[PDB]
Formats: C-alpha cells, structure tokens, sequence
C-alpha cells in the first residue's frame, strides 16, 4: 500500500499510538514500542512457552 | 476573389502509407529491442564528466571544483540537456572509479560528507552522514547526495544567497586519480523549457 | 498540435475585451501564447490573505 | 540450539557497479541522508507548468525556424529559390542538423585553427544525442506578404541523394542541378501554393527509405574528403521553386520573405551514443573574434 | 504582456516575441542573445505578423525560484522579454512618405498574492 | 504475463496515465507517478499513522 | 544424492557498513552477549515521567527567558526598549540563536585569543543540530510590576532584513533606525497590551518567508565581514515600544521589567548536519579568567 | 513434475510448437518462441501499458 | 529502528563465469544498452523463409 | 525507476569446497558438457542383473 | 604498483579509434579482484538483418 518500484523496501516495521508525532502533546513511552513482560519479546517468548532451543537442543 | 490575407491552414501528408505508430512499433522489434520516451530516463544512467581526476593526499576538496567546469561543456546527459532547460529539482549521484597507482604499504580510504554548494572547504565542519570505501577491496565509492534544499526549485547561476542546498564533499588520505560519472536520483529532473544553444563541431587546424 | 510557440492565425473578427477598464477593440482575435497548464508559484495564498483595498484603509495609525 | 549449515557453496563474481549505464535497476549508492527511504513528493505545483517537459514528443513537438528566404520578383521559375541563406530553397529532409558555419582564428602567422559551429533546432539538439532515428517530419512554410503581392510556389519532396557541392571544408547544395530542365517535378509528391489570400501550409513528411533507421550524424565533420554519412542521414530534400513569377505592384515591396518552421512527431530513436567522432560539446561563444574556444579531447 | 501593432497595408515583416527567464543571471552562453536564429526562436514566444495579426496576447507566469516574489531590499531582474525581427521591414522603395510599423505594449497582472505587511519599501 | 525465461525480471513496476508515450498529447505529470501527499512515499505513510520505528524502537 | 549447482552467479560488491548513517536499517554489529535476540523491555517504570522526554515537540516545547528588559520611567514613547540586556526591545523571531559573549584571554603580550560564546534555550539547542529549520516560533511576553504600575506596550512584527549594527567581532540591533519617526508601526501586526490589570500576553508568529526553510546559522561566525547567514536564519522580529510613558506613583520602583520567554510548535527540522563552520561544542567554562578552552580541530 | 533432488532446478522454461524436434518437418520459427509484436516482451508492454517505469519515476 | 543482523553466514566461492560453455542458464554479461530488458521480437518478417 | 538499495549487508565467509566429503549436498563443480541437467537415465537394461 | 582497469565501449562495425567518441554505455571492471570481463553488445542496426 506504498507507492516504491523496489519489491518489499525495508526492515518491517510495527504499530504504535493515536496522535501527531510532534507539536506538543505529552506522547507517552508505553505506547510507542508494545513490548511489556508478555510473550512479545522473543526471549521471554521463549521461557514462558518453554521451546527446545533454551535447552540446548 | 477579395483583398486581404488570410489563415485556415492546409495540413497535407504526403505518402499515404500505413499508420507511423505502427510502423514505427514494428522497427523496434528488429533493431532495437529498447523504445527510449523520455528524457528524464537519460538522467539516471551513470555518464563518465570525467577521466583523470587528480587529487592531493588530505585535502576535502568539493565536486563544485570539478562540476563547475564540466557544466559548461555539455558532454554528458546532465549537461547537455540542461541547456534545454532552466530549473532542476532533486538529489544527484555519483560514482568514483579508482584508478590510482595504490601501494600496499598505505590503507587508502575515501570518505565523502556534505557541503552547501559552493562554500569552500575550510567554512563547513565534518559532522554529518558519511560514507567510506576501501579502494583496495572496493573500487568504486557509489554515494548519493539528496535534495535538502531551502526551495522547490533552483535556477542556474542565482544570486548571492549561496549554500542553499547540499552537495558532495570528497576526501581521501592518498593522492588519488578518478573517473567521475554522475546520474540524478529518482527524483530528479529538469523543467521550464527554453530553446537550445549552438553545437560545436571538429577542429582540423587548417594548413593556410 | 505545436509545444511552446505560437503562430499567426487569422481568427475572428471580435474581442472587444474588458481588462476591468481598458478595452481594447482588437479588429481579430489577439492569438494567445500562455502556460499549458498552469501550477503557478510558491505558497503566498497560505501565508496571509491578502488584504483589499478597503481593508487596508481600515487599520488604525498613531 | 546452534545447528550446522544446510545452505549451498554460492557462486560469486566481484563486480561492483554492474550495470551502470542502464536506466533500469538497483542502484547500490549510499544515500548521505536520515532515511533509506528518502523521496520526494509528486511535482505538484513546483514547475510553472503541469506538462511533461521531458517527452521526446514534447521536446521534438517545440518548431524552430531553419529558413528565411528571399523571393525577389527577379527570380526565375522553376529554379530554386536561392537568395539570402545558404542551403536556399532546399530543405533536407531529416532529424538531424545540416548546416554550419567555421569560425577561423590564428595560431600563428602561417597556421589556421578552424572550427565548426551548428545551429541546431530543439529536434536536432535531440538527435545528436542518439545514434540513429526515425520520425514524421512537419514543415510549416510561410510567406511574409501583403495582400497586394500574388504568386504561386511549388513544394515538392525528392527523396534519397540530395544533390550538393562539397566544397573542402563544407557541404553547399548544387541549385544547378535542380532547375527545370533538368529536374522536372512532373513525378514528385507536390503541393502548389496559393498567394493571393493564402499565406500557411503544413507539410507532413512521413519516414521513407530503404532503412530502419537512418543515421545522425549529418553535417558533422562533412566536407568533400567524407560525405557519405550525409547523405544517410535524411532521404529526402523538399524543394521549393517558383511556378508563376512573384506579381507584385510597385507600391508594395520587390521582395517577400520564405519562412520555415521545423519539428518532428511520432519521433523513436535507437542508441544512446552519439555517432559524431567527438563528443557533444555545446559552443560557447567567445568575447572577442581573435580568442579561442574549449577543445574536448578523446584520449582516456 | 500585450503588444498592439498597426502598419498600412502595403508593409509587410515577421517579428518574435520571446521571453527569457533568468537571462540576466545565467552564464553567457545559457542567454537568448548568444544562440542562433534557429534557438531564439525555440524559446516561447508569439509571432507578430504584420498582416495577420495586430495584437498578440502573452502570460508570463511566476519565474521565480523561492516562494512569493520579495518587494523590499532588492531588484529581482528574474524573467526577461525580447522582440526579435525575423525578417526585416518589407515596405516599398518611395522614400518621402514613411513606410512604418508603430507597436505599443500593454502589460498588467495576475493570480495576484500580497500577504505580509512591513513598513519598508525600497529605494 | 510477459514472456520471459528469467525468473521475475527487474524492479517491479508501478502504474501510470492512457495515452500515447510519445507523438504530442501534453502528457501530465502529477498522472505519471502516484505519489501525493498522502499514505503513498513510506516516510509520511510512516507518520499518519505512527509506527515504531519514527520513534527508534 | 549429491547434485549439481544450479544457482547463478551473484554479482558482489565488497562494502562493509553500506549505510552507516541511517537511522533505519539492519546493522552488522556483532552483540557481546549470550542471546542474538538480547532486547530490553519497554520503557514502562525506569524513568520518572512515561511521557516521551525525546520528542521534537516536547524539547523544543521547553520555554526559557531569552530577555529581561527594564523599562524605565524615563524612556520615551515610539522607541525600543534597550536598558539593561544586548538587543534591547528587538527580538528576532527564529527558531536559532542570535545573542553571543565574546571571551578575551592572552596567548602573548601581542596577541588575543577570542571565543564566541551563546546562550542556548532548549529550543536553540535542537536547531544547532541541523542545517535548516521551519517552525510557528511562541512567546510569553510578562511584565513584572505592582498593582501601582500603569502603562501601555506595543508587540508589532516585521518580517525580513534585521536593522542591524555589524561590529568587527559581533552583531548588535540598530535602535536609531527603530523609532517612531523612521519606523512606524501602522501598518504591521501589533498587539497593544494594557497594564493596569494584565501581566502577560502569549504571542504565536507562524512561519512567514518566501523560502520553505531558513538556515539555522544564526550568529554563529556572524561580523562585519560575514553578515549573509545572520539575516537569512530568521524571517522577522518582534519589536517592544511603549505607545504610553510608564506611569507610575513616587511610593513604588521606577522600574519594571519585561520577562520574555521562548519556545516553538509546529517543528520541522531538514539536514542532520549543522550548517555551522565548526563542530557542535559544548563550552565548558574554565575555572580562571586567564587560562584556555578546548580548539577542536577539522582537519582528518 | 521432473524427478530432481535440487530444489527448482534452472532457468524457468515457455512453450513452443507440436511435432518432433528433429527429423524433418519444417519447424516454424513464428510457433517457437511466443513473442510478436504485444504486451508479452515486457518493453513494448511497459509502454502500451504506461508503466511509471519508463518516466524515470 | 536500527535492529542487528540474524541471518547466517553464507559460505562462498569466487568463481566468475560459472560454467560459461553450458547453453542454458543466466548469463553475467554487462550490456552496453538502455534497457535491461533489451529484448529483439521474433523472427516474423526477418529472412525470406519462415 | 533506478532506485536505491534496501537489502542488508550480507555476512560472509570465503569457503571454497564448503564439506566436500559429505554424500549428500550441492556440488559445485562446473560440467564440461552442454546441458546444466545433464542426466543418464535409470539402470534399466544396463548391467545384466537388475 | 599500478592500478588496472578494463573500460568497454561501442563503435559502429568497421570504424577505426579515432574516428569515435567515448560517451556512451560503458563496462569496466578490475582485473586484480575481477579477471573476467564480461561484456554483451545489443543489436542495434540499421537492417533486420546483416549480410557478410
């Protein structure tokens, strides 16, 4: 949905709030990234969950 | 049978033949393979400004001194057609082809910053978006300046509001020797059509 | 038809044309030459608009 | 957890910079900039105008005048009109550029530096570009007049090898060879002009020739010693000649003057080299007639 | 720009009215004056014939670089307008009674925009 | 849907205007690429929007 | 079961770090860590405010006292105020920095080493940064007084060329050229604020210029001899004149002061490169009046 | 539909004509390769077509 | 933005030309052209015999 | 329509022969021969015992 | 101690050196990390077809 004659651009990219990125009006942090202590960051993902690769198998 | 000129112009084609659009369709299925449109496609491939571009060990020396004199010239696609033409708008690029006596006693690197056109070298720092290559395993330095101009637009030879878009600075910690060859980005182009200058043919230096 | 140029023409015989006060008999047709099509300029209908010439005369002065 | 390679031996070339000279493709330069994605908009409301000024139709379609002729009411008929400009009431017929002049200044005392200077149209300017080219060519030939002078004017097309003196340092056309005894234009694509109201006709010259394509190299570096890549530039010459004698009364002028406006449509071009031995230089005129140009070389 | 032509009618002549922009700035051989006959006329212009059409008509649009045209602290010499004879002034050989061809110009705005007050105007 | 023995081509391509490329129609060039101000050149698509990645995250 | 390559030659080019300087990408730093996926979680309890101290908006949006005048009962009417601080009544409107102290110190008995030093609010700050800027710049103009100090004040804007006074090391306004007589303010924006009640008034210039952006410069290196920079880094400047003496009673000062704060909204930022001749440094002030700072360097 | 251990094994392959490959028939050229003068040689079909590749865009 | 490197290091051979003698496979030649794509059409209407 | 490069900088490592001792794989070693899928046929009919 | 280079360019069939420019679609590579240079001229003729 983005006009660009390369095929897939870049490092895709995830979600954030509902504001103006700048012209001042306090953006909160927690709502930028969505990583909070949940299975979202991979290597809590992957103890929680509990699959082989953190056993060294 | 009255006094007087007159208008109503009387378009005549000679040769009724076949449809042009068709024939010409038909012409580059069998020598070409390639249908050139338009113009502004000549402003992204690379032409060499230039084959021997000699340079001195640390010395930041601007593509200003070398694009000011090529300008002129109209050799390549990005002087030759902008001759046609008054304004420009977009980002350039460049290509640095190595051809240096190197030794293996010395690392030779090139960096390459941003200047605003037309400062000299001593009136602008050295903290911005670089880039470096190695001509010893990479010998060609590929580098793109973008369009951080003030306007929409920039005439030729303005007056003296000077540095009021970016270009290239070069530097590099040997005595290199270059061929330059410019393109535009995939925004750039001309615009606001004049018509053309003179050309200029051989020169025999005639016995008399 | 031709880009950038014009030609003569020998149009009607009308326009008598109104710049507001001058006009301007014109025995035919004047043959125009103007931007093809037009995208005019910078950004001067965003700054401020605009003012008239009875709202000049409206502001107050020492 | 840390598992070996499946993945093959990948075969590889050391080629930085493939492919530069193509207008297609990805190109591996390193922006100076913030984002990988620096673009700019559409070219809403930057230029004065919304038209593409960069199509070869658009640049081709922009008409130049190559001829302003003199037709006195001395001239004969059926003779080419040849008074004023050089090249005279012969036309080529071509993309490409015909006519030049030499400037010569002095090295020495015994030497002479000639150089050759072009005047070129916005569609001649093009095709110097490009090796070969094939177009429509239009001609819009009219005549300054008033309405007391009449006559009546023959344009006819003759196509292939135009008739010419090569002199030894330039290409002149040979008017000798085009009168009406020799050259009857009883067979040739005619159109036969009325002046007494009529003052415009537009000719529509499409491509004919035995080739595809022809080249465009033209006048450059044409002389007696090298002039076939002239006559395999055009095919074809329009001439114009008088049929009736310029009638005019003697309170209007002994003269009327023949002007032709040149461009090209349905315009294609093959090779983007140019296929003159120098490159394309632009002549930058120089401040005095005793003073020097630019002299491009070709050594690598 | 409107030109207003009027000659008798046993003058004939072309004249071309082109406009250059930025023909007092560019480098010597970018101007209209230093190119030939053949790219004078390639630049947008009008013919004016003598005796087929007495006025032309001409918009000149906005040929500046940077936004709205400054009007205080400096001459801004950007677009520049020529009249070029294509052929000279073909009138008859009797002397004494002033065969002539007596233009005049006319010129005003438009797509007007004058936003931002100062108290400064320029000398 | 072109005839081509290489696996895709080059440099996927985008969409434009009806008409004649050349032979003098006054081609538009806002119609050429389709690019306004709008959720259409990745950096404002970026910012209407607001990913996380406009923040560093 | 072991078959052959059917794989293309890849064409190759030996770059390491393409494209350093974006801020968006995949980077090839090696991590000194256990984990490939080594990650911090978000941002939530480890700062003391959630609120995202890194935005544009919120830094430039931090206001700072650019001025203290002091308006006497002695000052006329229709003429700047210029008691006290540098640059009087006359603030340029602008997102850079136009106020710099000169530090002298002794390198021989012959010869001064000279230091330019600038005031930074958080906004000037940010702008130093980058090349060029465009932002609706904000002041809060408040006047410290009694209940018992009566007057009126005038706030007009005039955009363009700042009437300045180039000295041999820094630039300083022009008040000769700012009063009533030569420079009336009938025809600018103003804003008449009446103080028998109200203190403050907030004053939102947007950005008005014929250029898209203006450059961040400001006074850095700004003198007689380079002065160019200086004007094209703003666009305007408020002006302070009293349209009536400061009244006031014998039993209160004779004195107030007029506290000016600065911010900006609306910014945009272009290059991040400064546009400044040397690096950005942070001066660090020395402990005694008669030793050095640090000279960096440009030389590679 | 080839039996073959490499994954996808070269160079993506069209059609052609029906007879014997050898063994004289007199094999058309026209039936070989499927590529006249249409939206099927890719740049012929970039311009009929007006793709925003061939603006330079 | 600016997230690390998780693909594997190819292994790698220096071979230009990779079977150049084979009729069939992807050839490394740079053209001197405009177009990539530079494709002549069929032999319709080329020689005398179809 | 000449834009610029998105994809990463690959890691890499200058094995030529990378486990030419395993039985299973992908062989680079370049044919002398005419076609890249060149390929006898099964057992059938070759040595007298199947 | 030198640094080789390969350029390739395009004449028309059977012109000399001089007899041409150097300003058109080029290739050069460097033999010391690149011996092979690979190079492929189109057809772009005046005939569809060439006799000897």
């Amino acid at each position: 949905t983005s006009e660009n004659p390369k095929i897939g651009p870049i490092s895709e990219v995830a979600s954030g709030v509902k504001t103006t990125a700048n012209g001042i009006e306090r953006i909160p942090v927690i709502g930028e990234i969505a990583k909070p202590v949940t299975t979202a960051v991979k290597w809590f993902a992957d103890v929680v969950g509990t699959v082989a690769a953190i056993f060294g198998w | 049978i009255n006094i007087g000129n007159k208008t109503n112009e009387n378009v005549i084609s000679f040769f009724d033949s076949t449809d042009a659009e068709t024939q010409n369709h038909n012409a580059l299925m069998k020598g070409c393979g390639e249908f050139i449109v338009n113009l502004r496609t000549l402003l992204r491939t690379f032409r060499t400004i230039t084959d021997n571009w000699i340079l001195q060990a640390n010395t930041k020396t601007p593509i200003t001194d070398l694009t000011n004199t090529t300008d002129a010239q109209g050799r390549d696609y990005m002087s030759y057609l902008s001759y046609l033409y008054r304004f420009y708008r977009g980002g350039r690029r460049y290509k640095f082809f190595n051809t240096t006596p190197l030794k293996q006693s010395q690392t030779c690197y090139i960096r390459s910053f941003l200047i605003p056109r037309n400062y000299s070298a001593d009136e602008i720092n050295v903290d911005g978006p670089s880039h470096i290559t190695y001509p010893v395993i990479n010998p060609v330095h590929e580098v793109e300046v973008p369009f951080y101009s003030q306007y929409r637009k920039i005439p030729i030879a303005s007056t003296s509001d000077k540095g009021y878009d970016s270009s290239l600075m070069y530097f590099s910690n040997t005595a290199t020797t270059q061929i330059v060859a410019r393109a535009g980005n995939d925004d750039f182009t001309f615009g606001w059509m004049i018509g053309p200058p003179q050309l200029q043919g051989e020169s025999r230096s005639v016995a008399p | 038809n031709v880009h950038n140029t014009e030609l003569a023409s020998s149009t009607s015989e009308n326009s008598v044309e109104t710049q507001e006060i001058t006009t301007f008999h014109d025995v035919e047709t004047p043959n125009r030459i103007d931007t093809p099509m037009a995208q005019d300029t910078s950004s001067a209908r965003n700054m401020d608009d605009t003012h008239s010439i009875i709202q000049f005369l409206q502001r107050p002065v020492l | 957890s840390k598992p070996r390679n499946q993945q093959q031996v990948c075969p590889l070339q050391n080629v930085p910079a493939w492919g530069y000279s193509l207008y297609k493709g990805i190109d591996m330069s390193v922006p100076l900039a913030y984002d990988p994605n620096n673009e700019l908009g559409d070219l809403k409301d930057v230029f004065p105008s919304a038209v593409d000024e960069m199509a070869i139709g658009y640049v081709c379609g922009n008409p130049a005048v190559k001829h302003v002729l003199t037709w006195k009411t001395t001239d004969a008929i059926q003779k080419p009109i040849a008074n004023g400009d050089d090249w005279g009431g012969v036309i080529p017929v071509g993309m490409p550029c015909y006519s030049k002049s030499i400037r010569t200044t002095r090295i020495s005392a015994t030497e002479n530096r000639e150089t050759e200077v072009m005047d070129a149209a916005p569609c001649e300017y093009v095709a110097n570009m490009f090796s070969y080219w094939r177009a429509t060519m239009c001609y819009r030939i009219t005549v300054v007049k008033t309405a007391f002078h009449t006559g009546r004017l023959e344009i006819f097309f003759e196509p292939g090898v135009i008739p010419v003196k090569p002199t030894v340092n330039n290409i002149g056309p040979d008017q000798d060879r085009l009168t009406g005894a020799v050259a009857p234009s009883d067979n040739n694509y005619k159109y036969i002009l009325d002046l007494t109201n009529d003052t415009e006709v537009t000719i529509r010259v499409p491509f004919v020739s035995n080739k595809m394509f022809l080249k465009t190299a033209g006048i450059y570096g044409a002389n007696s010693e090298n002039n076939w890549n002239f006559h395999e530039s055009f095919s074809g010459f329009l001439c114009i000649r008088p049929v009736t004698k310029l009638m005019a009364p003697d309170t209007v002028s002994d003269n009327v003057s023949i002007v032709v406006w040149k461009w090209a449509e349905d315009v294609v071009v093959v090779e983007p080299k140019p296929l003159t031995s120098g490159p394309t230089q632009v002549y930058r005129p120089p401040p005095t007639a005793s003073t020097a140009v630019e002299v491009l070389n070709v050594e690598l | 720009v409107k030109l207003v032509l009027n000659a008798n009618p046993f003058v004939a002549g072309r004249m071309y009215l082109a406009y250059s922009p930025y023909d007092d700035k560019v480098d010597t051989a970018r101007s209209v004056l230093q190119t030939s006959r053949a790219g004078v006329t390639g630049y947008p212009g009008v013919e004016l014939d003598f005796q087929l059409d007495n006025s032309v008509e001409m918009t000149i649009p906005y040929a500046s670089f940077q936004e709205a045209y400054d009007l205080v602290t400096g001459t801004e010499d950007f677009v520049q307008l020529y009249l070029f004879p294509i052929t000279p002034v073909l009138g008859p050989k009797s002397e004494s009674e002033s065969s002539k061809v007596d233009i005049s110009v006319y010129m005003w705005l438009s797509n007007i925009s004058l936003v931002i007050p100062t108290y400064r105007i320029n000398p």
